[PDB]
């Protein structure tokens, strides 16, 4: 950390900092905490762990008058496959969105399993509209996240009613959920997609559903991409 | 996996499952005394077009009722799968469903029972140090 803090400060260039297993880093300071016989906290957690996860936290951000920029990326495994457990939960609190990683589709044999729906970004406001990437950013992400829910929606209940797919409107949000997890949520691994490739690509995903059938799609958005 | 938010959240299909099965049997037995009711209704359909099987014109306003009541025969066996089907969810609601609910919230209880007395067993143990620091310190 102080040497992306001394490369952001002094260098002046773009810094990357990642900690892995982060979550024996909070168990071995759950363990200093728990051998000074303190009051514990949950999952054994110190009491001023509130400060010390934001010390890992505080290792990102730029400066003003700096060119460089520093930003912190750690990872940790989630006990026991739970995201509710107090490290996942300060780690999602603390820092703004959060990367999360199902273990089903992970069983799927496809490619990385990252589940959109607990997955959100809050830099992904300013960085989107034009002069970025595309004015059809936000409103292509937002009407996947609603596919996305639907669809999930639609599968619990495939798994509930019959395999019919709940007539009309469920049946098309589950084939184009299968279609985005078996296309848009697995680009390979050795494969590098532009953001035009995965804007058309999300195009001729999207055609499979009605121009009508998406609400969070504005007028501008719907005769965006008629192509 | 063990909250709170998700025993609720399995506690409410619980509930919603156990009022559509309610739903599903009321609408099974509806079904039933209709599908009787249809099936009466074809036995004496089937008589009266069979009185008269083996001339002048007007046998088509005949064979037309014939076809009203083939058409309510097809509707009712139709309606016999229908509640074959309703009566296979009735089924569904009640030894599978049901019971794997019941036994996922029985087991989240457990854990959330027993993690909780873990915690408290913990802060007892700390007030006790606490104690038995202030006991030490106060001779």
């Amino acid at each position: 950390l102080t040497t992306a803090e001394y490369l952001a400060y002094q260098t002046e260039r773009h810094v990357l900092t990642i900690l892995t297993d982060m979550s024996s880093y909070a168990d071995a300071l759950r363990e200093v905490s728990a051998a000074r016989e303190e009051v514990p906290g949950r999952r054994g957690y110190p009491g001023y762990m509130y400060t010390d996860l934001s010390t890992i936290y505080e290792r990102a951000g730029r400066v003003e008058g700096r060119n460089g920029s520093i930003t912190q990326i750690p990872i940790l495994t989630m006990p026991n496959d739970d995201i509710t457990h107090p490290i996942p939960d300060l780690t999602g609190y603390i820092t703004e969105g959060q990367i999360f990683v199902d273990r089903q589709l992970h069983n799927k044999g496809i490619y990385p399993p990252i589940n959109v729906l607990p997955s959100l970004s809050r830099l992904m406001k300013s960085a989107i509209g034009e002069g970025m990437t595309r004015k059809d950013h936000g409103d292509v992400s937002n009407q996947l996240y609603a596919k996305y829910a639907i669809g999930k929606d639609a599968a619990a209940m495939k798994a509930v009613v019959g395999e019919e797919a709940l007539s009309i409107e469920d049946k098309l949000s589950l084939e184009f959920l299968e279609k985005f997890e078996k296309t848009f949520i697995t680009q390979g691994a050795y494969e590098d997609r532009t953001v035009f490739e995965s804007l058309d690509q999300a195009w001729s995903l999207l055609r499979i559903y009605p121009k009508e059938m998406l609400n969070r799609i504005s007028p501008k958005i719907l005769d965006e991409f008629y192509d | 996996f063990p909250t709170r938010m998700t025993l609720g959240l399995m506690k409410t299909k619980l509930k919603g499952a156990n009022q559509g099965y309610s739903l599903l049997k009321r609408k099974s037995e509806a079904l039933t005394k209709r599908f009787r009711d249809i099936t009466k209704r074809i036995d004496d359909a089937k008589q009266k077009m069979g009185r008269v099987m083996q001339a002048k014109e007007i046998y088509s306003r005949a064979v037309e009722t014939l076809v009203e009541l083939a058409s309510l025969q097809t509707a009712f066996i139709i309606l016999d799968e229908v509640i074959k089907v309703t009566n296979r969810r009735v089924n569904a609601i009640e030894h599978v469903i049901i019971p794997r609910t019941e036994n996922t919230i029985a087991y989240i209880n457990s854990e959330l029972d027993e993690l909780d007395r873990e915690e408290f067993y913990r802060l007892k143990k700390v007030q006790e140090k606490k104690q038995n620091e202030t006991a030490k310190l106060d001779a």
